[PDB]
């Protein structure tokens, strides 16, 4: 007996189903670590991260909500992106779009 | 991508199909539905989802909620579901999917710059409790009740005076006015009951016009057929409720005479089992009638090994009875029956009794209404197994039936269900957040009218809010003007019209009661059973359709020694 | 700990009893408040141990005798009442004429 | 039928001829009269008398009282009688026989649906105490005083500031206004004293116009003949009282010079014995004059074995005196005289001293005004026996003489006897209920303006209000708006006329002082003796008509170690 | 006549040339000037100077001060001098020589009948502290801060909600209004910060128009260049301040990008060292810029042996971080650097960091802002010796530089220096009196708006205010209406104009912020250094002009175990 | 003494721990609040003695074992935190999984 214990049924949950995704190789060219969140507009991340910004347009990281991907200086890795939904209007970040797309 | 169910539960709380144990009881709830879109759950924190342009939008205050409780596991009379809860203007705005429509799908609860966040992942959220049997013996009772998870208190009294010690009555215009003024200082919603024991209608109308939302008929002031009939006539014309504590002594007649006097008019019977007062030994038979809304007081819930023993002396003090006066002792003894006390738990499990209440400091514990209700459910599951209505391998239905006893049903009985009583859109945002391990025992956060009013708080000078000692302390929602804005004082329609609020210069928000005469047993959520119940005049045995109703006394109960220091 | 108001209130009673306990130990005849606190605290511990209401109602009458308290004190205490969390929840213990 | 006297006393409290011991003292009171009709006493409870059609009538709120204290044993300056007390609109309605005229005889206090009940059978009821020597050093003093049974506090101060530590002065308009505003937050009636030490009339008139009901002349601010004369001139024209703490140092003259400066004008002399301040060593001789209303502060009451010892260091701190400065130490020593301290108790017993007060936190104990007064009475009965005025075998007269010292006399001295001070019809219902075993020590209930404001209260979550721990807690009469309605802020006639209450936006009820210039020694109830008293300049011996006045120090006192935990 | 210097100091406190040790530290202050005329010092008490015709004059209230603090040793940014302080209408009237012009020379502060006196001889008086980094997690924080000597609190929050746990933001109009109403109940001056994280200007303007005096940009809500730029644009147009907690994750850019986004506009950087949040590992380089007003939070002040150890877990809880989520743990670890923590103390000593603050219950201790500032000064004197600016054999200059960090500088940074922040004529009389042995640890008296609001107080029933137990208790200045009159609620100019005070029915005095956009590093009193500072990306070493900046961790600190019970 | 609010608050924790201490002594299996108070009070005394934060984080995990507390209690306490005045000022001690 454990007070308030869960009895989670076994299995897995499929996240962000039915949405466009794409893989991109990213490399941290800066001398300081960079960590990106699950819902940040990837095309507007720290300029030190070198990748095809054009392909990442309207995309965010295809990772569980609230988690992040870290890039130590010089680190290169392939990430999977999932496209934004809703109105697909980007406002904020580095201010490169500030509108639909 | 993909994520395992266990890891998912650890991050966002349980989802459809997962089960959660309620505190240390044997009751388990299973998530029935989840209103989220997997991958789009909102989470607050460094680098999380709720940030500008991401989970938070660009809308003005008017187009987004003031507060959002994220990933909450709602337990209410209508369902046990996982969802985000939006609160706007102090009221429940929506139950659904929170976020930013600009980049997220299915957002029904918009988060903007004006949105505060309460992380409810891994927590259970419920409506605030409603105790309709309060004796205003001291103002300290409000904090005790609030801490337990009760946000609305209905009753009567003027302080530690003999009249209030015995009855829930705020006698007359002067005291009613004084108590309505004092109520602004208390962090709970409040409604007052006047003294309904008079055979002159005008003396009752005055009290209603002064502000009471109901009239208490108590045997200590004379629960005679004439008094009862008078109170019900005024109630029928002023849309207020009547609460009854019948003639235990059978002085003016037996239970059948009282029932006859009531004449099929709506009435709320207090402590229908009898120990707390009422025709001996069969007042319990009232739960068979369609116009009776029956409630239990808490010292008899649930039936345990020490119950009978503690009851005698408790009886004496509360009613100003003399243990040397034989008539005073014989009368007390005929009130305490093992037979009816054992039956009461079963009748609750069957839905024949619809409400639970305290009877604060007059044969009842103000901070134990919620706790005792769940102890009864536990003891009943253990003894009787699953309810006929259960579906699936969980206790979901029993949980909905019991939670209704101290939330929606008391609200319906007293004509305030339009304001409080459940988690539905448009109702006042009185919410209680619980950690599963402490469900029903010690809340994590108690929200009043959209503001946190009390919560456990650690060392004030600490670097974080968690270091010891952690104990309950009043928050901003319990302070001065913010409190007034977050609490309600219920008035009768007549008082509201006479401008009582303006005259007494009441500061809190005002709400009016209505629909007290039209509620009947059939309207009590999940508790509308009208059993063909009988009580043996000699043996006191309770029988429904001839079958004997009874249960065994518990030796040990959950939600007890594992949580309290004393 | 998440101490509720009632738990914190009982801490006051426990502490009052510590004062009395030390005085009784010195051989002093206890006064009215010291006597009430001592017997009360005894009962709360009885409940923590799991003793029944019935047993405590009796045992409580044997904590202090008339020779251990000041004159008039036994008469000032016709009974003592205290509630505590028993294994089966909160129960009220009433000890009549605790001092004799 | 018939009932034995003992059984009768156990049910309704004592009646004519019965005697009751006051706490653990040697003082006994005998019931002088009983206003009931045997067999028709009203009693509340299950099956008792106060029920619809029986002891409770059918009248509207306007024709019955709001509260009734049943079977109370009243102890007041005018009598020690058994009766029911009716309270209506926050004031004493009647002292007589309560009930329902429809079926009962001799009912003068009608009980109706709007009537709350306080059972006072076996209890003693008195008026609330009035302490006229308060130093507003901290707001916590009000709760301490209220708990002891004092309901009105008159004094001055602004908090823990040097000026207030030494004197009862709320200096000037700004501080006076600020303190009048803060007073609304306190559960006692309040009146302020301004700084009367100035030789410019206008500077005094400003303070009176701002709200003070009196002016304190204190030696620390210069108790010179010029200052004294100025303050009395303004008092004579504005109908406010003057409280004096004379020139101990004999710097500007001796006691005869101060008396001369006063010139037969009414004045209240504080701590007339001298230890608390005043011409050394003969300020005590002031009690011989018709225009002097003399009071004692409490640390010297009564004379005990540890009195002298504790006094020196207490003297120093209160007056900001330096123990290294010889002049500061010699002056303190000439104030503490065993001779005058012993005489003071006797002078109280004879009625030469008319009031007792505290001198809160500046050589006096705020919670011990009532307690110490009774200790003096006890010690005097023990040493001097019965008073010449006693009749019968009881201490009734001595009890009336002493109770007047902290109730009606302070009220008369300060011009507020029209509102408070005794249990008489029309006065504010400030009442204190006591169990005989705890009389003068720990009250059972303290009522302010018709509402219980503080009372002992047990476990808040308990099934009854009696379980431990039981300690004093604020009630509804001490909360927000209800408090404002149940307390009074006394203003000078000038302030009332200038609309000070409206300007500062004072919330509590307002009362005006009047008749401060016309009171003289002869008006002090049971304490109007003007003895031909002398003090030996060298030996400090006090003599009245040549006879030496003195007493012995107590080694043990009642109302002490038997009641307090510390 | 003549008097020895030692005897003089014992009676009137120290004079020119005397030195006083601050608590148990190694810091010594030397009296620079004394504004008295030897022989004419005013002293209150029996037979002292402040008496009618003597040290007290015949003037009306309008021609004399309400309160005078006699013989005070002032420690402020402008000087360490001995003088009398006059307070009138709740504000600092004059700093000079008090008395009666009729018989005394050089009187600039007239004492009259309307003057209260606080004896400050032998005491140190300072302005009330100003903490500009408050998380309104619970209302209890105000009493804790007030007791420590902090009289103004600026921050944001709504109670123990996740958003407030992490950020100083009162999100939107509804919560802002609710908190402005609750603020009237607190005994400190208050100003609120709204959520500045949005890329839609109107959503910010709404919050400012509703009442906030600043906008907090926090990384948890997204500290992106777009958000930062938006907040600064609105700040520039509405004259409110911006407080920044930058992007630690370097997610949107590095420190150079944030700086670029700011674009030379005025901004207050919170916890500029980094442990409390900000670009890792070089946010500290911001102190080199003219438009940056840098402050430190207190858990890292000063660098001690247990500092690093306690920091990790503290990091987690405050930000809702998961220790199992590697990214959540790596990010926390890159924030805690021994290198920058050691440098921070030195940068404070050099004047590169201008303010100290708490970061209450979210990686900071609300009651330790003052205490920790002095501990840093002590540790710096011990390690680095005298400052280049010191003159004479004392630490006067270092004391002025450090006291400015929690008084005048925070006031200037937030646009409220016209009301509070220092002891200068015309400013609100928020003063703290200290005994030298307890300087910076436990105050003797805390004055708010001219009234004592909290002070240590002994036994309430005692004969004097000094007997044990002595602990801090609320005074008259903290009660109801008196409190409203003695505290300020700061509003933005827009809110003041929209009549927000009238609409919410705010009771306290209102003050408006102004001059938030024009302050720059050069305006910070004694702390305007803009060093050419660099941080090694790999080793985290801090260097100014190439020289390595560092210090050693303390094993034992003053103002610690000698004063606290726990 | 000039006790600040935080010092008085800690007096509540100390007293709660006295209650637990006496119960453990009788041989009872401690409950949730008793366990938290006991371990917490232990740490505060550790700081008064001058022990480092690092040492206490470890020692605190050895105050109570799983066999000295009621079922479910160890799981109800994932960690205990308390602050106290160390020789070098106030520091926070976090003890993870104190009961095993
Ligand atoms: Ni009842
Ligand atoms: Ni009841
Ligand atoms: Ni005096
Ligand atoms: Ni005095
Ligand atoms: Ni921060
Ligand atoms: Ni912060």
């Amino acid at each position: 007996m454990i007070p308030g214990e869960y009895h989670v049924k076994p299995g897995q949950i499929a996240l962000n189903t039915g949405r466009a995704t794409c893989r991109v190789v990213v490399e941290n060219h800066g001398d300081r670590p960079i960590q990106v969140g699950s819902h940040y507009h990837f095309a507007e991340v720290n300029p030190a991260l070198k990748f095809d910004r054009q392909q990442a347009a309207g995309y965010r990281l295809n990772i569980p909500a609230g988690t992040a991907v870290r890039f130590e200086p010089g680190q290169k890795r392939e990430v999977e992106l999932v496209a934004f939904a809703g109105h697909r209007a980007v406002f904020g970040f580095r201010g490169e779009v500030m509108g639909p797309l | 991508s993909n994520i395992s169910r266990q890891a998912y539960a650890d991050m966002f709380g349980p989802t459809v199909g997962d089960k959660v144990r309620l505190a240390d009881t044997e009751l388990w709830i299973e998530v029935e539905d989840d209103l989220t879109t997997y991958g789009e759950e909102v989470k607050f924190g460094g680098g999380k989802v709720i940030r500008d342009g991401m989970g938070q939008g660009q809308m003005l205050a008017a187009d987004c909620v003031d507060l959002v409780l994220t990933n909450a596991l709602i337990v209410d009379h209508w369902g046990i579901v996982k969802a985000d809860i939006g609160v706007k203007d102090g009221r429940i705005f929506a139950i659904g999917k929170a976020g930013n429509p600009d980049i997220q799908p299915n957002v029904t609860i918009p988060i903007g710059a004006a949105t505060e966040v309460i992380a409810a992942e891994g927590k259970i959220v419920t409506a605030g409790g409603i105790d309709t049997h309060i004796h205003w013996i001291c103002p300290q009772q409000a904090e005790e009740a609030l801490v337990s998870g009760v946000t609305t208190m209905v009753g009567g009294g003027t302080g530690p005076a003999a009249g209030t010690h015995a009855t829930t009555c705020t006698p007359g215009p002067w005291y009613i006015s004084r108590m309505l003024q004092a109520a602004d200082s208390l962090p709970v919603n409040i409604g007052l009951l006047g003294k309904g024991n008079v055979s002159q209608p005008d003396a009752l109308r005055e009290q209603v016009a002064a502000g009471v939302i109901g009239l208490k008929i108590h045997e200590d002031w004379g629960a005679t057929p004439a008094a009862i009939d008078c109170a019900l006539t005024v109630a029928d014309e002023m849309d207020i409720q009547v609460a009854l504590h019948s003639d235990t002594l059978n002085e003016s007649g037996f239970v059948e005479d009282t029932l006859a006097a009531i004449g099929g008019r709506t009435i709320h019977t207090f402590h229908t089992e009898g120990a707390g007062g009422g025709h001996a030994p069969d007042i319990i038979t009232a739960c068979a009638h369609p116009n009776i809304l029956p409630s239990s007081t808490n010292p008899t819930l649930p039936y345990t090994l020490n119950t009978i023993d503690e009851h005698l002396d408790m009886l004496m003090v509360s009613h100003h009875l003399d243990p040397d006066i034989a008539e005073d002792v014989a009368f007390a003894e005929s009130r305490i029956r093992r037979e009816t006390i054992a039956a009461e738990d079963v009748l609750h499990d069957l839905g024949a009794f619809s409400l639970t209440s305290s009877d604060s400091q007059a044969m009842g514990r103000v901070g134990e209404v919620i706790l005792r209700t769940w102890q009864v459910a536990h003891r009943m599951k253990v003894q009787r197994g699953a309810l006929a209505e259960e579906t699936g391998d969980n206790d979901n239905f029993r949980v909905k039936r019991y939670i209704a006893k101290y939330t929606i049903n008391p609200a319906l009985t007293h004509g305030i269900a339009h304001e409080v009583g459940s988690i539905e859109v448009g109702k006042l945002a009185d919410l209680v957040v619980w950690s599963p391990a402490f469900f029903g025992v010690k809340p994590a956060t108690v929200i009043k009218g959209g503001m946190i009013a009390i919560a456990p708080m650690g060392d004030i000078n600490a670097s974080i809010p968690t270091p010891q000692p952690v104990h309950y302390r009043p928050m901003f929602g319990a302070l001065g003007s913010a409190r007034h804005h977050c609490r309600l004082t219920f008035l009768s329609q007549a008082a509201a019209a006479n401008g009582v609020a303006e005259r007494l210069n009441l500061r809190s928000a005002i709400a009016v009661v209505k629909g007290c005469r039209t509620v009947q047993k059939a309207d009590m959520v999940h508790n509308s059973l009208q059993p063909n119940i009988t009580v043996d005049a000699q043996t006191y045995e309770v029988r429904v359709d001839g079958e004997l109703i009874t249960s065994e006394p518990a030796d040990v109960l959950p939600m007890a020694q594992r949580y309290f220091l004393f | 700990m998440e101490l509720t108001p009632r738990e914190k209130d009982k801490l006051l009673l426990f502490t009052a009893a510590l004062v009395a306990e030390r005085r009784l130990a010195r051989g002093l005849k206890l006064n009215y408040p010291e006597s009430v606190a001592l017997i009360s605290a005894f009962i709360m511990e009885g409940a923590r141990d799991g003793k029944s209401v019935a047993s405590l109602m009796e045992e409580g009458r044997h904590v202090l005798t008339r020779e251990q308290v000041m004159e008039g004190v036994p008469e000032m205490i016709p009974d003592i009442q205290v509630e505590a969390t028993f294994p089966d929840g909160s129960k009220l213990v009433t000890v009549h004429n605790p001092i004799i």
